[PDB]
């Protein structure tokens, strides 16, 4: 582009002398990252690209240091280099070739720009491989879920294609990943969920809990005449579960975070967090909060009264100082259903 | 492909030379050629040729990276099935002196002697699971409805009145449905109508047969994408993989204990009334040439043995031999496996089979003189490859002293379409085939296929597959995957068969004796593409194989699949999944 | 090196001269390769020595990045490209005239140091690893034999304030002892086989405090051997010896009596502590070795110190050798932290795995953040000397030498020769610490470890188990699925203990106190061989305190250990009292 020498030669022509090669290639897709000149677009359509003037040099990795760049013959690079630059030149030119440049002399100088179509199209794969293509330590490529380091390294968990429901793409590998290697586990990564999201939080958990209804749909204590059963199921009308329902606890000091929980701030980054990155239909989590009195207000139209269940923070005309206080409750992270109904057919008589 | 890149610099160096011989200062000296006209042989062979073999190479390596992490999957070892050859279908046999006879059948039965081809050899190959055969054959099916509207059919009253059929095990004789299977509706309903056949009745008046234990027909051979959905769900195949048909579980067909209540001479019917009350369809043809005793499964699997004649180094070599070298094998053999080696020097010297046998960290604990197998690709232009295998710890004495190993290979050939086969019998069994079997071919054989290595999506996509992660999935979840990684013969049948599917949605079951955390999901849809009564049922049971593999690392994921046969229809299957403990 | 610069030419002259003429025929249609006869010119033998060289470098540039790639993204569950410092244990002795209220201050301390070799002193990392209280002193502990196999200790020690003291922070005094694993675990099999220790009062100088309403128990193990395969269940943010080390995070046996004092008329403490269930056993030595207070084998750490240089163009590759590493200084450790002065922002410093992603997708009040560095290596006689790069977009346009930058940065020792001494000199820890410590280096000092693993065929393992199941199935899983950071000191004993035969799964069902149901399961390991070690009492016990404390496999899962050595007279169980609160 012609804004490719505008943005840089023109302005930054105060480290050329002692610029990396690696350095410079890397800020020209810099310079245009919007709609790139894509170097992998190399295979078939180099005329009208207008690339850097690297090529005649002869030159190794990180060893391009002369500047100039013209701008009338519509493409930058034109650039020869003599006597130094040789790199890989074994044997002087053929016979018939020599016939046509006349004689090896300064025709020599128009010549150059057909003899290295060679290496013009092979440093550009040459730097490709040390930036982009065997290296890039998924930190050169810098993608934003597009560059395939990434996607490479992401598939050791499972997911392809499960971005689907999730109102964010998967940005939380750069920690979650250890601990989402290992299988069935654990109650100890939910700490991890936490004080990554947002410091000065901290969470404790409760592996069981008093969980409660599912109301079974025959009661069952009839005293039966015909048949009946003993061994297990004894109970009253409502039955209790434990079984799977922990509760987590979260403490903050900060008042900017304390209105982050409440449901429009940050609930929505742990809401989809768990339910199909880290547990999925494993357990249910019951949510729960401590805090200083609150900062609540009350009964204002439609839609932000509620503190969870609970309202308080609008009472307090009498006393100075702190009392502390549990917050309210969040929903559980749950999915569930039965659909509606009855069937029609049947497996197979083996 | 590997033309594909061939294409791509030839398109580019000649836009190269347009824009730079139009304007740039080579048209001061190289217009003197352009104007003139090279399109040179001298020039512009060995300049493309130089720009060509560099630019195809470093480019389908740099793009593609078929990584050396890839290789991982060679401790999994199911992926011996990347190499299937032709659909080898379903053999025939023919009567042989039917009187005072059984016969037992060893496999190993090579066939098809006769067919030559241009640049093509014939083909030598094995079967798998021979039968015990029993001789009797009906030789005509005929279809008889009744007034009260049921369809019956044939009897077993054939080749009864010449043989001592009180000294024959008569027990579980299968037959494979013919070839009216073609007509895509029969094999569908023949094999889905007998889930529930009723008692037997027929008139021979001839005490010579009676037996019990009915036996199950068969017939799945026709398809072969639906079998690699049954390899993965049988983990378990570690060591039957090794052939690669698995006859032995026979696609699961039971018949109960279903006795002839038989009649006399001329009453009769073969009843399967729950389902028989709803009979053929009128454009269902009937026809007489399903006739089934005799089928058995054969695939593309050709032997030999090299000469030992080895060995001076290094595991740089990698088994060319000339009973591949020679021309009538280099243009269309292949090698397919390496087996049973390492019998040179002693009686233990490096035998092959702990190129697979460690897995773990205890490389050192295990004992000397060990091997190690690897691949690479071979000639380009086909699907060849070669295998670099070498040595463990002694290979690194430089001991080159060991001659006289000998070797096993298995291995087919590829070739051409417009094939249309001859068959024969190659080889008789001694002092059974008392009359010869001729072969009549039953169907026609398929191409071989390979699997999609160009995506590193579809390659790393299957290293999802191998655990028990189903936490939620969706419609666009599972027609995207795993479902198109069982596709390697992607017909335009193929395409309208895994695009029936609609929606996918989770519910959980919640009945309890101690808690029970279950769950139940459901799809099925139009009944276009798997419409059918019979596929919509016989390939039903291709995913639920599949579907109580990758259940649950934890005690609270259970599986039951009730499904919505068409948008007006519903059915449900399975009886609750409670599997032996995974961690 | 230049043979296989060779293989190449070779290779791709065979490649590209008949396997590019004849096996493509489609295309050799438009191209007749071998009949049209060479060129006139020296045409063919120049290009054939140009175009086949630059296939050679590519090719060694290919054959360069999967060995450093694979070696990155592999890094990222495990942690295992690190090393391991050296560590001896230290023993502290305040003096006995101070103990008007002898309050132990570990707010910032010293360690002592040895000249060695080259004339190299020893910088080791101070202790802020808390004591609650002094003690008062250790009496001359004799075993005292007695026909219920009882052995007894007896410390004390008062000229000081003691009443109000100990009345402070007596209570949870969970305070130890280390001797050699034969003779010390022996009473770490009796403290978990504790009686109800009648006499239990130190005598001597509990005249002054007259109080023994709180009790204090204790417990220990060498915290080298069997421990940092218990240190490598862990997530990706804790240091490998900075995390656990002054962490009182394991599992030791705190049994706490509550038998009162049986004595005589103007007794302070009777002298039996120590009521067994098993005697004491014959051929067994005694000795006076079980301190009262020692430390932690404490690391090498240094605290470094560096100038800031910026270029526009250092984001590359700069690779300091910073100024107190010029004289003689072997090792550097990993980077802390940037901080500094910039133009618009103060102090903008991330490191890499903890983007909180402006570059990523959170997209709110978290800028471009990058911290990254290597290990490279390249190095005139060692295996590793890196300093860092990272880069994104900050202004190096407007600033090509400004930027906030002012590094932190520890380090160790790599180069040595194999000796052990004692930790000497540097006794200035003592200058906060109005009342004066002793300075004991109580074992000799282990090498660091530095070999890992080499090959790049065990890592297939280390990437095996994530497609891999937990290793709690059949043993061939935890034989192979054993870390080989047991194998990295590569002790025979320890090989020995790796002979496992087959685990087998069980689950159970189990009431709680207040009537509900909880899920467990069923370990059960056998020995099945012998010679596991030298005492199965003394080893099979030290080694279940580890194995079930790395066993923490889900949130519902009451625990299950139970240990079956081969039919010889026992089996042994191990549960504890798991609650609705926490497990035990």
């Amino acid at each position: 582009s012609q804004s490719a020498p505008a943005r840089l030669i023109t302005r930054y022509r105060k480290q050329l002398p002692y610029i990396n090669f690696y350095r410079f290639c890397q800020l020209l897709e810099q310079s245009q990252p919007d709609q790139p000149p894509i170097g992998s677009g190399w295979q078939a359509r180099q005329e009208a690209v207008r690339f850097c003037p690297y090529p005649g040099m002869g030159f190794p990795a990180s060893e391009i240091k002369d500047a100039v760049i013209p701008e009338e013959s519509h493409l930058p690079p034109i650039v020869h280099v003599t006597f130094m630059g040789l790199y890989g030149v074994t044997s002087p030119l053929p016979a018939h070739y020599i016939s046509d440049i006349a004689q090896q002399r300064e025709g020599h100088e128009a010549a150059a720009d057909f003899l290295d179509i060679f290496s013009h199209r092979l440093i550009t794969q040459y730097y490709r491989i040390w930036r982009k293509y065997s290296y890039p330590a998924t930190f050169e490529a810098g993608g934003q879920d597009k560059t395939s380091q990434y996607l490479l390294g992401l598939a050791r968990l499972g997911i392809p294609g499960c971005a689907q429901n999730i109102a964010t793409p998967v940005s939380r590998f750069l920690a979650l990943l250890p601990l989402m290697l290992l299988p069935g586990r654990t109650a100890e990564g939910l700490t991890s969920l936490v004080t990554l999201l947002a410091p000065g939080t901290q969470a404790r958990v409760w592996h069981h809990d008093r969980r409660r209804i599912p109301l079974k749909t025959p009661l069952t204590m009839r005293v039966h005449h015909p048949v009946s059963l003993k061994s297990r199921p004894v109970m009253g009308d409502h039955a209790t579960d434990v079984n799977g329902q922990v509760l987590l606890q979260l403490s903050t000091q900060t008042g900017s975070e304390v209105q982050g929980w409440l449901p429009g701030g940050h609930l929505y980054s742990d809401l989809l967090a768990l339910l199909h990155v880290y547990l999925g239909s494993r357990l249910d989590v019951r949510l729960q909060l401590c805090v200083e009195r609150s900062l609540l207000p009350d009964a204002r139209l439609s839609c932000r009264p509620a503190a969870g269940s609970p309202q308080l923070g609008r009472t307090a005309v009498m006393r100075t100082q702190a009392k502390i206080a549990t917050s309210a409750a969040r929903v559980m992270t749950i999915s569930l259903g039965r659909y509606q109904r009855v069937q029609e057919h049947y497996q197979r008589k083996e | 492909l590997t033309l594909r890149y061939f294409d791509a610099e030839m398109r580019y160096l000649r836009e190269a030379g347009k824009a730079f011989a139009q304007a740039h200062p080579d048209r001061a000296a190289m217009l003197d050629l352009d104007k003139a006209g090279t399109p040179d042989p001298c020039v512009e062979r060995l300049f493309e040729g130089f720009a060509f073999s560099m630019g195809r190479l470093r480019q389908k390596i740099d793009d593609d990276l078929p990584e050396l992490t890839e290789s991982l999957v060679s401790m999994l070892w199911p992926h011996y099935l990347r190499t299937i050859p032709s659909l080898s279908v379903v053999a025939l046999t023919p009567r042989l002196s039917v009187m005072k006879m059984a016969e037992t059948v060893p496999a190993g039965l090579e066939v098809t002697s006769r067919p030559v081809g241009p640049g093509n050899t014939v083909c030598r190959y094995r079967t798998t699971r021979a039968i015990p055969l029993n001789p009797l054959a009906v030789e005509k099916v005929v279809m008889t409805t009744e007034p009260d509207g049921r369809s019956v059919l044939k009897i077993g009253f054939a080749c009864s009145e010449l043989a001592d059929w009180s000294q024959v095990d008569l027990h579980r004789l299968s037959l494979y449905l013919a070839a009216e299977a073609p007509v895509s509706s029969t094999l569908h309903l023949m094999m889905t109508k007998r889930l529930a056949a009723l008692y037997l009745r027929l008139p021979g008046n001839d005490e010579r047969i009676r037996i019990d234990g009915w036996f199950s027909p068969g017939g799945f051979a026709e398809e072969d994408r639906l079998w690699p959905k049954g390899d993965s769900a049988f983990s378990g195949y570690q060591l039957l993989l090794e052939y690669f048909t698995f006859r032995e579980k026979f696609m699961f067909v039971h018949l109960n204990g279903l006795e002839n209540v038989s009649l006399p001479a001329g009453i009769s019917g073969f009843d399967l009334e729950v389902v028989l009350s709803q009979p053929w369809p009128a454009d269902l043809p009937v026809t007489d040439d399903a006739l089934c005793l005799h089928c058995v499964p054969v695939i593309n699997l050709f032997t030999l043995e090299a000469d030992p004649l080895i060995i001076n180094g290094l595991e740089s070599e990698y088994l060319l031999r000339p009973k591949r070298l020679q021309d009538g094998y280099t243009e269309i053999y292949s090698v397919d496996a390496v087996t049973g080696s390492g019998r040179t020097g002693s009686a233990e010297y490096v035998p092959f089979t702990s190129f697979r046998h460690r897995g773990g960290m205890l490389r050192h604990d295990a004992p000397e003189r060990y091997y190690h197998t690897r691949v690479k690709r071979g000639v380009t232009g086909m699907y060849d490859t070669w295998l670099i295998l070498g040595g463990q710890r002694w290979e690194a004495d430089r001991m080159p002293e060991r001659e006289t190993l000998s070797l096993r290979i298995t291995g087919t050939n590829g070739q051409l379409p417009r094939r249309a086969l001859q068959s024969t019998l190659l080889d008789r069994c001694e002092q059974v085939l008392q009359a010869p079997v001729s072969v009549r071919n039953l169907c026609k054989p398929t191409l071989p296929v390979y699997p999609p290595t160009e995506d590193r999506f579809h390659w790393r996509v299957m290293s999802h597959l191998g655990t028990g992660f189903l936490n939620m999935l969706s419609s666009a979840e599972v027609l995207r995957g795993t479902l198109a990684l069982y596709n390697w013969r992607d017909d335009e049948l193929n395409h309208r068969r895994l695009d029936a599917i609609l929606a996918v949605q989770h519910h959980r079951i919640q009945r309890f004796e101690k808690g029970f955390l279950l769950r139940g999901l459901d799809v099925e849809v139009t009944l276009d593409g798997n419409g059918f009564a019979g596929e919509g049922d016989i390939h039903l049971f291709g995913e639920m194989l599949n579907r109580f593999l990758a259940l649950y690392a934890d005690m609270n994921q259970f599986n039951q699949l009730t499904l919505i046969v068409q948008p007006e229809g519903k059915c449900i299957r399975w009886k609750e999944n409670h599997n032996p403990r995974l961690p």
